[PDB]
RNA sequence: AUCUUAGUUCAACUUUAAAUUUGCCCACAGAACCAAAUCCCCUUGUAAAUUUAACUGUUAGUCCAAAGAGGAACAGCUCUUUGGACACUAGGAAAAAACCUUGUAGAGAGAGUAAAAAAUGAUCCCAAACAUAUAACUGAACUCCUCACACCCAAUUGGACCAAUCUA
RNA sequence: CGCAAUAGAUAUAGUACCGCAAGGGAAAGACAAGCAUAAUAUAGCAAGGACUAACCCCUAUACCUUCUGCAUAAUGAAUUAACU
């Protein structure tokens, strides 16, 4: 024997490390600690995608939640809110919701209201003054 | 099973399609020139933007080699004392 | 079998005025300045094309 | 609203009991209110794993 | 088969109904094209991924500007599935030797200067 | 989510895309000097900046195209003249 | 000279210094790991593999 | 082509290094007497193509659209041709290699979109429901945003690093 | 710039043992897996996102090799250490 790797324990300790928290034998058992370890990190690198897919929809929730306390549903609350130029993003529209909710209030009252005028507006002959809150800021 | 059941969402999709590209059938049955007097207003451009092409393919070749590079490899044994 | 080349080998001292100076010589008759490459450790300017004579002639007149 | 720190944390978690009548009323309907109030679902502090889920009362 | 399709020039013929309809003009066309793609060139034949490429529409929306001269248009007829074509509009002149660093495009199509 | 309608108004369908929300300065000192131009922005100048000039270009191209054409009609329509004399 | 300049403020050379004049010599290659080595380069099953195809101009 | 179809050699395709200048797209013109399109080039959009030196590897694949020949114009049938996809990423149609949407890659507890919902025989039915509150919203690794960038194919090929041991 | 007790000779030995026989032919000496301390609690490739919180929620069709891709279609692997 010319040549022997004299170190091959920290190159297992190196990847049980990271398995020391599963259950069974794959968790001391190098040939399952390395398929599952494996897989641990694909889950890990692929999770990141739905990490922001799944907080976005639990913020379309909750705002739904509190948009529908105030009467208006969400659809009404977000396509206007743009109608008014609140370039407000959905997470902070929950966190509005939850910790400042008469903030919240007004958010769906200018909501209602910008509803109204187009409504009002969409209703008429022709283009009689636009609504008091429908007139947009040019940049 | 086979057959679908095609739906309104889908037809609008289409629809959008279809818009944007009788939009593009529009913006192209009015052309600037002629066949005739748009010919040969790039061929300087072209000409130059070609020769750049050949004077950076026929340009290769190995780079240069300092004395200083090659006496600076001796600083791997630079003691205090 | 295609890149031919030209070695002026054993310069001593500062080659890189040997570079200027045959640079200078040779762009004229490419019509370009000619690739070289200068290798400051052997001490030997390499030169694209083929240009023997040439370079055999001008380092006479240099008295070389 | 200066309530303590556990009053704060009751008032907001706690269930709430509701009514809905029945009379002449579709299962379908009345059983989409039951489950976005079971969930939930109607709590700007919802969440699954919060168990925020309230009373309902069909008579 | 399929095979690439030619398209007859007869629908290439903008009638007295569709000149109001969009904001054009027989006489005096515009100059320039704003071109984006809207489309993958995958699931496409060949010839068409080829001229996406050479008409530096490879990335996605990411506007980009050609001639309105026959020899482009031959290109975008075969690819005009794939892109919208709006007409660049110079309502502020071509910028001068100043001013290229402070000019915008607006999604109605219309360079301008200073935002 | 209002696209449609932020494209019907002249606006990018992004809020953030062309607006004073992407390039305003994000941030100065305290004291009110401002501060050294974010990456994003200086980007976005330099790939404006080159849509400029190929703007410029090639609308320089095609007027000189069409000012050859008017001179090559002139030197083949008028020059003709001169064999119609003698 | 220039470079004989250079060397007195250098270290003393010795053989902790020496180098191979860059590009001369060109690692090896051995198969191992997920790119040289999966099968080592010799393609799929079938005599080219084994190292049994015919002799030189069969 | 092969006592050959479980394989080999040549070609085609792939890779690296090197030389040079045209390569692709392409209107008008042009290609026979006995329908789709194809070939060929001026320009134009492009930046690639040919040549040389040196090696390996793949080779008679599946599905879908189309035109044919064989079996009905069927038997999910053998074969030829044009194209696409798969054997590479991701989102949809329920699950889903082959349909639709989408590619060049990292971090974000930001944003805009793409495709995408049905109408009127044999163990155990199979999401639950809903006729009428203004059409928009939801929806990706596509795109934008703040920062960073070599950091998502098999066979093969090129390159940058390197664990441990011996010797100077 | 030879090995250092699975290497180096097969070797502590051509002994023990196998074979009627020719013949074959060993082993070894100086907190790894497995368990206990401490059995388990709806749910499911046994993980990931997480969370105040272990489970509960959402996502998620094992690995190698061979066939055009293969839900495991088939082949191989109880597991650790050394040698390959
Ligand atoms: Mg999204
Ligand atoms: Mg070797
Ligand atoms: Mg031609
Ligand atoms: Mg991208
Ligand atoms: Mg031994
Ligand atoms: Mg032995
Ligand atoms: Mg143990
Ligand atoms: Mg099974
Ligand atoms: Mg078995």
């Amino acid at each position: 024997l010319r040549n022997r790797v004299t170190d091959r324990y920290f190159r297992i300790q190196e990847v049980l490390k990271h398995a020391r928290h599963f259950r069974g034998r794959k968790n001391r058992c190098y040939r399952l600690a390395v398929r599952t370890v494996i897989r641990a990190f694909v889950k890990c690198t692929k999770a990141r995608y739905l990490k922001k897919k799944n907080m976005r929809t639990l913020w379309i929730n909750r705002i739904t939640a509190a948009s529908q306390e105030h009467g208006l549903k969400y659809p009404a609350l977000i396509g206007n809110l743009v109608k008014c130029q609140v370039e407000l993003n959905r997470k902070v529209l929950a966190d509005l919701a939850i910790y400042e909710p008469k903030t919240f209030k007004s958010l769906a009252a200018l909501a209602s209201r910008r509803r109204h005028e187009g409504f009002a507006a969409a209703l008429g002959d022709g283009k009689e003054p636009e609504g008091i809150f429908s007139r947009v800021v040019q940049y | 099973r086979r057959p679908r059941f095609v739906s309104l969402r889908a037809k609008q999709n289409m629809i959008r399609r279809l818009e944007i590209e009788a939009e593009n059938h529009y913006w192209l049955s009015m052309p600037y020139m002629t066949r005739e007097q748009e010919r040969g207003h790039a061929a300087v451009r072209r000409r130059e933007a070609f020769e750049a092409i050949k004077a950076a393919a026929t340009s290769k070749f190995p780079p240069h080699r300092f004395i200083a590079d090659q006496l600076d490899h001796l600083n791997v044994t630079k003691k205090w004392s | 079998g295609n890149r031919q080349m030209t070695v002026i080998r054993k310069v001593e001292g500062d080659i890189w005025a040997l570079q200027k100076d045959v640079e200078d010589f040779l762009s004229p008759l490419l019509g370009k300045t000619p690739v070289t490459q200068v290798n400051e450790v052997t001490g030997t300017l390499r030169i694209k094309g083929y240009f023997d004579q040439e370079l055999k002639a001008w380092l006479l007149e240099k008295g070389f | 609203s200066s309530f303590s720190r556990a009053p704060q944390q009751w008032a907001t978690f706690a269930r709430i009991w509701y009514l809905l009548d029945g009379k002449m009323q579709p299962p379908g309907k009345l059983a989409a209110m039951a489950s976005i109030r079971l969930q939930g679902l109607h709590k700007p502090v919802y969440h699954a794993l919060s168990d925020c889920g309230d009373h309902v009362v069909i008579m | 088969k399929f095979t690439r399709s030619r398209i007859p020039e007869k629908v290439f013929q903008a009638s007295p109904e569709d000149h109001e309809k969009y904001g054009g003009d027989p006489q005096n066309p515009h100059k320039l094209h704003i071109v984006t793609r809207i489309k993958s060139t995958r699931r496409r034949p060949y010839w068409e991924k080829d001229i996406i490429k050479m008409l530096g529409l490879e990335k996605a929306h990411t506007p980009q500007v050609h001639k309105n001269i026959p020899s482009v248009n031959a290109k975008l007829k075969v690819v005009k599935h794939l892109i919208r074509i709006k007409p660049l509009k110079l309502p502020q002149g071509l910028p001068a030797e100043e001013n290229m660093s402070n000019t915008c495009l607006k999604s109605t199509g219309e360079l301008v200067v200073q935002w | 989510a209002g696209g449609q309608w932020r494209l019907q108004q002249g606006l990018a369908a992004n809020p953030s895309g062309y607006g004073p929300l992407t390039e305003l300065p994000d941030w100065s000192y305290a004291d009110g000097r401002p501060a050294p131009p974010m990456k994003g922005q200086l980007r976005r100048k330099a790939e404006r900046e080159t849509f400029a000039r190929r703007v410029v270009l090639l609308s320089q191209e095609m007027d000189a195209g069409l000012q050859a054409w008017q001179l090559r009609q002139q030197k083949l329509q008028e020059e003709q003249r001169k064999q119609e004399n003698a | 000279a220039r470079a004989l300049d250079l060397l007195r403020g250098l270290p003393r050379v010795s053989l902790a210094n020496l180098k191979p004049n860059p590009g001369s010599k060109k690692p090896e290659r051995r198969p191992r790991g997920r790119r040289r080595g999966r099968k080592c380069g010799r393609g799929h099953k079938g005599e080219r593999q084994r190292g049994t195809r015919p002799r030189l101009g069969f």
